């Protein structure tokens, strides 16, 4: 007989950065 | 491949060859001296230089097993799989025999562990560190790396025992050797001179030369099969190579008219250090680098810079004045540093900074954000032009129309030592002759009369007149006739006023008196 | 590999040996006092200091069971095997005998929760916590860890009962580096003229593997100087030459002059070659700089005898093109302390709070490889006066200077770091920097005088053929207002005319002629302006 198996590895996220303006 | 298939990278190739083969050829020497040899190399340089070719050649010349690992290939999204891939690769390499592991583009899988956010990157970094160093880490197997930016790697990876050796794989003789070795298997011709190729292709990395040769060889057959013993008398000629190059300016000491003394001085000061390094080493002194041009606009300063850049085998990086400033904090200085790093990364090179009045501006004091930005830009330029550098071969050439607004730190000797002034009918005759080189002319036209009626025009005005004459000739067609010049002469511009001429004369007189 | 291979960290070595050995050798003491020993170690420090070497040593020596776990090697493709792997590992470790566990790169499988995504990481961290300290936590088992970034570990793991004693295996001192050098050179055959005591002193920041690299490089150079001279003999190695092998002191000097500490590999300065004889004039400034630099490092016993720390900072200011950066080059070339050159706006960044991270990184690098000379070139850019600007540039350019203030004189352990500043507008730097403890001594470097300019000319022509009947004093007495760069330009033009004459003749002219040099002097420059020299003169007078 056969059998199943579960697997959950990872995902992908998004970050936000701040910049500085010298006019 | 083999050791004979490598050219130009002579010293680094020899160093890698000895450090890899001496353990393999005979380990008795290292047993006698009682020290283990280095077991890691970090190659760095621009892409397409021949680094993986060198690794493959060394692996072929020795009884090794070249195993290639790509950066993006091994990285995956699954958890605990990329590390398993690296472990399996190392186990395979160590299983069979003493081998060479070439892991390409490690910078993609070595993000310094601080600027990254994905846990898989840190995990594979740690796996690499454990594999290279640790309990029974390596047993007679060497690893080779490759990257474009060696800075973006873990400090733990640039340690001894992992990447103890760093090799810089970045000239004319190497380029000629590559040309010779890439055309060894084809009979090109009898009148093809490789000196022009080694002098004209002055910006080729080395992998582009193979593409150039293949393209020329393919185009030779492409042009020699439209109509068609045929195998006899086959091969490429100079025309095919020129076409391949056509598929970085086109001037040679002819498009510039007049200014003979300026031409001679520039030619001497630029060609002497390039042609005779031996003489300067005997005299034990460095050459002058900087030249500044000032005068009215549209006089031919860019043309002169291109004309003095072309005869040498140097590159040419022309940047406008305001073509680098940014609204952000530290972007202009980053651009300046990148420009100079590129300029000194391919020696010799001439850098043409245009409109210094926009960059220098005589920083002094302005009390503003723009003032601070100008101060920082000026300081960065000052440090790069003459600072904690090596000044191998860099020829900064300046060009502005308002030298009075330059700080006395860039005009200082050693940065822009030569203060050349660029200012006649006899010169205008030469300018017209150089402009009308390849043109069907009429015997009846007299350029002397045209030059006599200028009385203070610039080369831009002469080019405008020539363009109007060409437009009239094309309008008539749809040789150049005299009436086109007659009707185009009336519509003169004379964009340069008189007060600016007085200002330039005063500046030149003050400089001469100083 | 045993306990004698590792040297330079005797204190940390004993700290680990006590808990790894005494509970297993003499357990009667702890039952007599009735306190169980500490069980857990976290070796941290810069990479290559010898953490894995110390683990190997304690493994090969003790008769107790040793189990090795690597960081990323515990997790697998399927969900729920990292925890199963850890369970099996600990069960095997505790199944049979008192055991030692050693986790390489614990930072790779112990990320700080609340800042990491992915549930498997959290689950494996929790499983590790439960294994090391939970109900019926452990039964006579010791755990050791090794990491380079301890701060990136779950605080629940850095508690007593899990990791109670965090030993700091850091960079050795001169004695430790001497011990490391002596241990590494025990099997390699050297020459009788090689002295280890002197060689250890020049190295400052070299830690462990760095020293090993030095030794290996020296051996390689020795091999390559004479192996090439003799036949390769690929068929067999001649026995007579094998007994002639060794390493000379010159080999070690050559290998040392090329190598740099692994920490400061990213900030390596190019091999620019200047010497004290190459700087003409300003001899008193030269001697003052030598005094303030090389007294602290060569004679530290005197300073502790007097019970005072030395002065650190210096700032050269003056007209452009006089020898400021030249003095920096000379210091970088012929001084034992490490050099970290930095350009003026080089450290600034696009983003928010990164110019200060850059400053932090370079100053931590300087403090790690002490003594160190940090040369800030064109201080007028980053060290701008706070004052008032009313803009984001003012906001960012004010934050960067404040970081400098707290980094040179803040909460630090007085490590040797000498800051050299070089500016051309010394009125435009905040007075909070031009203060003792930051840059105490302000050296003004005027234009050279007759004797100084003549000395500059003599230094510049050190390696130039000259006619026997040349009198440089005359050109020196007929010059006023010039700078060293202008005299250099005069020399360059004279050389260029000599080269022109040589090429025209083509050794027709094996020297620079007085006529060539006069032609060069014809186009005198006078770089610096008298209208602007009065600014420096007024500033110095004030
Ligand atoms: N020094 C060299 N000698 C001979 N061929 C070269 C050299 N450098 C590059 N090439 C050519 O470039 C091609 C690919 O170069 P490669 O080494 O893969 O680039 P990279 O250095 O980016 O790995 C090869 O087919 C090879 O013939
Ligand atoms: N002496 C000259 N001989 C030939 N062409 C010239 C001369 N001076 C100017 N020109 C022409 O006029 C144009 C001048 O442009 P450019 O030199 O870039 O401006 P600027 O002189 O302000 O640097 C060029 O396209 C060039 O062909
Ligand atoms: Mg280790
Ligand atoms: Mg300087």
């Amino acid at each position: 007989a056969a059998a199943a198996a579960a697997a959950a590895a990872a995902a992908a996220a998004v970050a936000v950065a701040v910049a500085v303006a010298a006019a | 491949v083999g050791y004979d298939d490598i050219g130009g990278c002579r010293k680094q190739m020899a160093q890698i060859r000895e450090m890899v083969e001496l353990p393999l050829r005979h380990p008795q020497l290292f047993k006698a001296i009682g020290i283990k040899p280095p077991r890691g190399v970090l190659m760095y340089g621009p892409p397409g230089t021949g680094k993986t070719l060198m690794a493959r050649a060394v692996a072929n010349e020795t009884g090794a097993f070249f195993f290639l690992i790509n950066g993006p290939e091994v990285m995956s999204k699954m958890a605990g799989e990329s590390e398993s891939n690296l472990r399996k690769a190392f186990e395979e390499a160590e299983k069979n025999a003493p081998a060479i592991i070439f892991i390409d583009e490690i910078d993609s899988i070595a993000p310094k562990r601080d600027k990254t956010n994905g846990e898989v990157e840190r995990r594979v970094v740690s796996q690499l560190l454990t594999l290279m160093d640790g309990m029974k880490a390596r047993s007679n197997v060497v690893v080779i790396a490759a990257t474009n930016r060696p800075n973006s790697i873990d400090p733990a990876l640039r340690r001894f025992g992992r990447f103890d050796r760093e090799v810089d794989i970045g000239d004319a003789t190497g380029r000629l050797e590559v040309l010779r070795i890439h055309t060894k298997n084809m009979k090109l011709a009898d009148d093809v001179d490789l000196e022009a190729l080694a002098a004209e292709t002055h910006g080729y990395v080395g992998a582009d030369i193979a593409s150039l040769c293949s393209e020329a060889a393919m185009q030779q057959i492409r042009e020699k099969m439209d109509l068609i013993e045929v195998l006899d008398s086959l091969g490429v000629t100079m025309d095919n190579f020129r076409f391949a190059l056509g598929n970085s300016v086109n001037v040679t000491w002819d498009d510039v008219g007049g200014l003979d003394e300026i031409k001679e001085e520039l030619k001497e000061t630029v060609e002497y250090p390039v042609l005779h390094p031996d003489q300067y080493t005997k005299f034990g002194l460095s050459p002058s680098k900087g030249v500044l041009f000032y005068g009215p606009p549209g006089t031919g300063k860019t043309l002169l810079a291109k004309a003095v850049a072309t005869e040498v085998s140097a590159n040419f990086i022309s940047v406008k004045g305001p073509e680098l400033l940014s609204m952000w904090y530290g972007e202009s200085e980053s651009n300046i540093r990148d420009i100079f790093d590129k300029a000194r990364a391919a020696a010799p090179t001439v850098v043409f900074l245009d409109e210094l009045d926009s960059i220098a501006k005589a920083r002094g004091g302005s009390l503003g954000d723009a003032g601070g930005a100008s101060d920082r830009v000026v300081n960065q330029l000052l440090t790069e032009m003459d600072g904690m550098n090596a000044k191998k071969n860099v020829f900064v050439i300046g060009a502005t129309n308002r030298p009075d607004q330059i700080d006395p730190a860039i005009l200082r000797p050693g940065r822009l030592d030569q203060l050349i002034y660029v200012p006649d009918e006899n010169a205008r005759l030469s300018i017209l002759n150089a402009q009308l080189r390849k043109t069907p002319l009429e015997p009846g036209l007299e350029l002397t009369a045209i030059a006599k009626a200028t009385q203070g025009f610039s080369g831009a005005d002469l080019l405008y007149i020539v363009q109007r004459a060409a437009k009239y000739a094309i309008k008539d067609s749809i040789y150049i006739t005299k009436e086109h010049f007659a009707e185009a002469m009336k519509t003169a511009k004379r964009s340069v006023s008189d007060a600016e001429l007085r200002r330039y004369e005063a500046y030149s007189q003050q400089m001469k008196a100083s």
